[PDB]
């Protein structure tokens, strides 16, 4: 045991300013089962501030074990699925203890509720946004209290304290972060990392609105998302909720479920073939010296992907859980909350109304969470267990039976804690003697049957400290172990077997840590049962002929009665070869299926050990289950903090993989700075629409310095036109009174272009605005989006005219005889928003006529004339300078 | 426009919206004596923010509403349309542009000075748009109400020269340029080190994305419809310091299966 640090006095003494100043993490609280209802915690330290929380059995009243009275509350699992929740007990005006605990949070959410006049019931419920779901709530954390803006990412230290009288909810939000190629837990730095609740009364109102509109807000975002890949929306709402249990798959989600699969795997098939090529780099980096060569192409393959992750993956994570926690939140609206929570377990049912799982498995998970509460006699239970006797129990019943027995449910909390006692002390016992006093006959059996590869695996890692450390390990690593050897081949297994070794080496290292945490939540992630299919029974030489008759890759688990083998086939090159791994023991591998039954049936039968695992049927020829592992699926499960199973099974360091999703996230944040900044999209507009206007003048002053003209004469931008292919003619017109216009061969096309550039505009400010009596009334009022981009288009006409001008008078400041263009581009502009002038073929004659009429300054139309509509393009524009920018305008209007 | 008797001048909009905009040469000489604390006074009657300007016939001065200094031009005549864009930062006074002139003036705290002959200078909300000198080496201006800068260039040879602290102090550096060419050896100098930014492209931007901070450069059409000219500039940068084109920097980004879309650090395509 860590012997622990006095500070727990100062933690003590101020707990809110230590909170703020160190970071109190909560991991052996995790990887702890079923703590006591009550018990002593205390801190150790594990670096610069950093401390963690462990339960211990040592008295208080040493108070060299730095340790108080406190109550625990046990971690309750991560499957979405799951009608029991963790719970626990505790007095209003405590007197015993002063302080309340859980496992960290991630992904779940604590629940404080006022049972009666005299107690709260606080409850761990591992679904998301759970406090929509009990009644009576008075404080609350949910996921998103905690959540990182942006991500799926998110994790916080939650914990009560009694002061001043009154119980409080604090939340210390964390992070992991890279420091140095290793990772530490940091307290979060961009926002409060701490915050606190008194109990309140309006909490589930106030949780419900903003879960409501969030719900909106990410349909929007999907539906955005899948409009970027084309897929078409229609009909996809919510169905009425009309009966039946939870489910993934439910019709009332079916609409969004589909939606996230295909657009999902728009993007899985796109990414792939680069998948594919880093392989083949990977396989050409084992086999050549120049590593450094194509390592950084390795590097920049990660990123490109990476990005691609960041991107989409959060984004049907959380379809994904709006989705569920909706549908949960249907089940209480019409069933009640009776529906929605239950007091305990032995109710039996859950997605099917049987699943078969495995004793050996039911029992791992029955003791790597809590799940109800846990009396102190269970507790008693434990501590006695050497004298407690138990009815229908002996010595030489196996652990099996025992774990059978004790999921009956039947015994006394006090029973149920000394039969655990009694089946860990057996169960180590016995792994003791059967395969640690001879993991070496085992190597040499397995290498005299004629295997070409072996890796041994970590003898000593564990994935809990107390129960049962040897057995359940088995049902994580196996799933994990299965996605390495489809998805990376030998160097999969090489690079995870070095992790298990280091992590197994620096137990209390962050990475070990963070694995430990990442492969527990696949114990019972319902996503792997998506990922399943549980055949029949076979015999083992089926099992082999099934083996030889499978085409492509494939994979296969036995999980037999008390253990899970892992065997499969890969066939992509390099022949076939066939693969064995046993937990107990290593991975092994083989070039022909009669090799592969010569080492597995000796293993197996040869020694026994299938009898020691607990296999079906007679001693002779065992029969095993099997289970047809997708691959495709099972590497894609969360295992919490966005991590897929994928990622804590690839070839480089965790540090590297979060170091990755940091910079791409900055990268991101950046570019995402630049995307929406209105101001800059509008004042590039800005910088367009003036670039067209020098261009202009420039060809204007150009064509009538060929030519012979002078400032009385005004190109009519309505009118030019291509004299045949490649050469342009331009008329201009004497802006005096007469009818003397005169055209001139032009050949520039910027004549054209300018006239194209504009009508873009004008066709917005014609599409939102109506011209009235000489005024302009936003269609449908301001109140409706199309203020918000016919301003933009509006502010950068009126930049444009007032280029002009202020180019004009530039040079009569220092010359003479501007052209004087403002007056052009107004006329044009009034033409073409009164749509006197507009798009296909018009009448020379006509357009002529309208823009003499124009130039003579008289009512064309709308009762009203051009320098009207130009006062009321600067009059609209300068108001919604407010919509636009806020107002405040500097170096602009306050003239 | 309405001048009360006191020298003050309002701008009423067409809605009733009263706004101050200045005080004649009578109201700065009433108030002389106690000028500042008397502007105060009257940007506090009015709720108004930003800059108030002492006009006047001969000398012309601007008040900056948000702080305690006052800037007088001097003797530089009036009807130039004389801008100001801001207050400085990093360096003492503030910035002044003549549209009239086409001059960059920097008002001193004790004096004025011509900077630079730039053919225009303008600001747009939180955004200056910054436009080639005479002599054409560009480099930007720190600026208080400001965090973004468009670049554009057309002078002979001209170059780009961005320094280590203007790009610690803007967010976004934006880049321009038209159809016709400036010159080819258009250099952008780059001072920070090449190892830390990041290449991608929006649809038709490409951009180098730092990560140490979110400082983006935008070069604002290498893709889409103007990328066929194939006319484009050169980027220096510390570091190895050799030149490349962003020719082959495209080239890098179609190089891989990112011709999708992509990601990717210069010391590769630099050392490519």
């Amino acid at each position: 045991p860590r012997q622990g640090s006095a500070d727990i006095h100062q933690f003590v003494t101020d707990p809110v300013l230590f909170a703020k100043t160190h970071t109190v993490s909560a991991e052996a609280l995790v990887r702890s089962g079923r703590l006591p209802a009550e018990g002593s915690a205390q801190l150790v330290k594990v670096g610069s501030g950093l401390y963690e929380l462990e339960y211990t059995e040592q008295s208080a009243n040493d108070i060299s074990s730095s340790s108080i009275p406190a109550y625990f509350l046990g971690y309750n699992g991560p499957n979405q699925a799951n009608a029991v929740p963790a719970y626990v007990d505790i007095p209003k005006r405590t007197i015993a203890g002063n302080f309340l605990f859980t496992g960290t949070l991630s992904g779940g959410s604590l629940v404080v509720t006022s049972l009666d006049a005299n107690t709260f019931r606080v409850y761990h419920d591992g679904r998301v946004n759970s406090s929509l779901l009990y009644d009576n709530v008075v404080m609350a954390v949910d996921y998103k209290d905690y959540q990182i803006a942006g991500t799926a990412e998110g994790l916080a230290a939650a914990y009560m304290q009694y002061v001043n009288h009154e119980w409080q909810l604090v939340l210390q939000r964390q992070e992991y972060q890279r420091d140095g190629q290793m990772l530490r837990l940091r307290l979060r730095d961009d926002e409060e990392p701490l915050s606190i609740q008194v109990a309140d009364s309006q909490v589930v109102e106030r949780n419900q609105a903003q879960f409501v509109a969030y719900r909106e807000q990410i349909h929007q975002q999907l539906k955005k998302v899948a409009t970027q890949f084309e897929v078409s929306i229609s009909g996809v709402s919510d169905g009425v909720y009309t009966e039946g249990e939870f489910s993934p798959d439910h019709p009332a989600i079916a609409a969004w479920a589909k939606l996230c699969a295909e657009v999902y795997d728009r993007i899985n098939a796109d990414t792939k073939q680069l998948v594919d090529k880093r392989n083949k780099l990977y396989e050409n980096r084992r086999n050549t010296i120049r590593r450094d060569l194509i390592n950084q192409q390795i590097k920049q393959l990660n990123i490109t992907l990476e990005y691609y992750k960041a991107q989409y993956d959060t984004v049907l994570r959380e379809a994904g859980f709006v989705e569920q926690s909706w549908l949960w939140q249907q089940i209480k609206a019409k069933n009640g909350s009776a529906a929605v929570v239950r007091i305990d377990d032995t109710a039996i049912q859950g997605g099917g109304k049987q699943r078969t799982d495995s004793v050996g498995e039911r029992y791992a998970i029955s003791e790597a969470y809590q799940r109800g509460a846990r009396g102190t006699g269970f507790s008693d239970g434990l501590r006695n267990f050497r004298e407690i006797e138990i009815p229908g129990v002996d010595d030489k019943m196996s652990a099996l039976e025992m774990k059978r027995l004790f999921l009956e449910g039947k015994l006394t909390s006090e029973q149920q804690g000394a039969l655990s006692g009694r089946i860990t002390e057996t169960s180590r016992a016995e792994y003791i003697d059967k395969v640690l006093r001879q993991t070496a006959v085992f190597s040499e059996d397995f290498h005299d049957a004629g295997s070409v590869f072996d890796r041994l695996v970590p003898q000593d890692f564990y994935l809990s400290l107390v129960g049962d450390r040897s057995g359940g390990r088995c049902y994580p690593l196996v799933r994990a172990m299965t996605v390495a050897l489809a998805s990376g081949g030998e160097a999969g297994i090489n690079s995870l077997v070095q992790k298990l070794f280091f992590a197994s080496a620096d137990p209390q290292a962050g990475s070990s840590t963070l694995l430990r945490n990442s492969l527990i939540k696949l114990h019972s992630n319902v996503e792997a049962v998506q990922a399943s299919t549980e055949l029949g029974q076979f015999g083992l030489s089926e099992v082999v002929s099934r083996l030889a008759a499978t085409t492509g890759t494939s994979m296969f688990a036995l999980n037999t009665q008390n253990h899970s083998m892992m065997v499969g086939s890969t066939v992509t090159t390099e022949g076939r070869r066939y693969y064995f791994y046993d937990p107990n023991v290593g991975i092994f591998a083989f070039d022909n299926t009669k090799s592969l039954s010569r080492a597995m049936e000796q293993h197996l039968v040869g020694r026994r050990l299938a009898v020691h695992y607990g296999s079906f049927g007679s001693k002779s020829a065992p029969a095993f289950n099997l289970i047809e592992i997708d691959t495709g699926k099972m590497a894609e499960v969360p295992v919490g903090n966005g991590l897929n199973v994928a990622d804590l099974t690839r070839f480089e360091e965790l540090s590297s993989v979060i170091g990755q999703r940091r910079q791409v996230e900055q990268v991101m944040s950046a570019q995402e700075r630049i995307t929406e900044d209105l101001q800059l999209s509008t004042a590039l507009q800005a910088f367009d629409a003036e670039q067209w206007g020098a261009r202009f003048e420039a060809a204007s002053t150009r064509l009538a310095q060929e030519h012979q003209l002078d400032s009385r004469w005004l190109p009519i931008i309505a009118t030019t036109e291509e004299q045949g292919e490649g050469r342009y003619r331009v008329q201009f017109i004497n802006r005096d009174q007469p009818e003397q216009t005169r055209w001139l061969d032009t050949d520039d096309s910027t004549f054209v272009e300018f006239r194209r550039f504009v009508d873009e505009h004008m066709s917005v400010l014609n599409e939102h605005f109506t011209l009235e009596s000489g005024r302009m009334r936003p269609r449908g009022g301001v109140g409706e989006a199309a203020p918000v981009d016919g301003l933009n288009a509006g502010f950068a006409v009126q930049a444009l005219i007032q280029w002009f001008s202020d180019k004009n008078r530039h040079d009569a400041a220092n010359g003479m005889a501007s052209p004087d263009l403002a007056t052009a581009l107004k006329v044009h502009s009034y033409l073409n928003f009164v749509q006197m002038v507009h798009g296909g073929v018009q009448d020379v004659i006509k357009v002529t006529a309208l823009v003499r009429t124009a130039l003579r300054g008289e009512v064309v139309a709308a009762q009203t004339s051009f320098k009207e509509f130009a006062l009321s393009l600067g009059h609209t524009v300068n108001e919604g300078v407010g919509v636009l920018f806020g107002g405040a305008m500097i170096g602009l209007d306050a003239y | 426009r309405l001048t009360t008797v006191k020298g003050e001048i309002l701008l009423r909009t067409h809605d009733g919206k009263l706004q101050l905009v200045a005080v004649d040469k009578d109201w700065q000489q009433d108030n002389l004596v106690r000028l500042s604390q008397a502007l105060a006074e009257v940007a506090g009657q009015w709720r108004v923010k930003g800059v108030l300007t002492l006009q006047g016939d001969d000398t012309q001065g601007w008040f900056d509403v948000g702080s305690g200094q006052v800037f007088s031009i001097g003797g530089i005549p009036a009807t130039d349309n004389l801008r100001f864009i801001g207050i400085a930062v990093g360096k003492k006074g503030a910035y002044v542009y003549n549209p009239t002139d086409q001059m960059l003036y920097q008002v001193k705290e004790s004096g004025a000075q011509k900077l630079n002959h730039y053919a225009d200078v303008e600001r747009i909300g939180s955004s200056l748009l910054l436009q080639d000198g005479g002599k054409g080496d560009l480099s930007p201006m720190l600026i208080a109400g400001v965090d973004s800068v468009v670049l554009h260039g057309g002078a002979g040879s001209d170059t780009y020269r961005l320094s280590q602290t203007m790009w610690s102090y803007y967010r976004t550096v934006v880049i321009d340029n038209d159809d016709p060419n400036q010159v080819l050896d258009r250099l952008i100098i780059l001072a920070v080190d090449a190892e830390k930014i990041f290449v991608s492209r929006h649809e038709d931007d490409l951009m180098l994305t730092d990560s140490v901070n979110g400082t983006v450069l935008v070069i604002r059409k290498v893709f889409g419809s103007q990328a066929v000219t194939h006319r484009h500039l050169q980027i220096d940068l510390e570091g190895s310091s050799s030149v490349i084109s962003v020719d082959h920097l495209v080239k890098g980004f179609t190089r891989l299966g990112t011709a999708n879309i992509g990601l990717f650090e210069l010391p590769w395509a630099i050392e490519l």
